[PDB]
């Protein structure tokens, strides 16, 4: 697939069975997710863009289905005005920037 | 580091 | 140009003839550069973000030159971690999410 950035590139991934829109996002080195509840496991974590930094909660090895790619990766959970999938995430799936 | 920007 | 996401999206521009480095992101509507003077035609406008929102001037025809092409786009100056070339350059560009 191509996304042709005249729209926000956003998509429906599944963290673990349940579904989510992410928008894909180059500009972002980390995952960050809001809503849903992953569990006790997890390192607290403090991610930053525009405006500020905000605390979240790492997850390790969560269980990921996007664009029929089905991986296993780093989910971080957090207030996040919108859920990104960000490079750790594009990277496992063999999506690239291309000009 | 994570830029969303609206 | 392809970019893989392996290592963050970075690239240089000229901005009016002035060097930066910016970060190509598709999650960014706008583009938003810090630490050039672009004068005083502005209009102010605010943009937000994952950690909130930022006062920002906004410059409208910018001269700019990055990847060889040379775009004339909107740019925006406020205090950013990390400069930003958003879908509005991107599209101009013609790049493309690639999967």
């Amino acid at each position: 697939p191509q996304f042709s950035l005249w729209k926000r590139p956003v998509v429906t991934a599944y963290i673990e069975g349940q579904p989510v829109e992410v928008l894909l996002d180059t500009g972002a080195d980390d995952s960050i997710v809001a809503g849903i509840e992953l569990g006790n496991n997890y390192s607290p974590k403090i991610v930053g863009g525009i405006g500020g930094f905000i605390n979240t909660k790492e997850y390790k090895n969560v269980e990921i289905e996007v664009l029929n790619k089905k991986v296993r990766a780093t989910i971080m959970t957090g207030d996040t005005p919108i859920n990104i999938f960000g490079r750790n995430i594009l990277t496992a799936l063999g999506m690239s920037l291309n000009l | 580091f994570v830029f969303l920007e609206i």
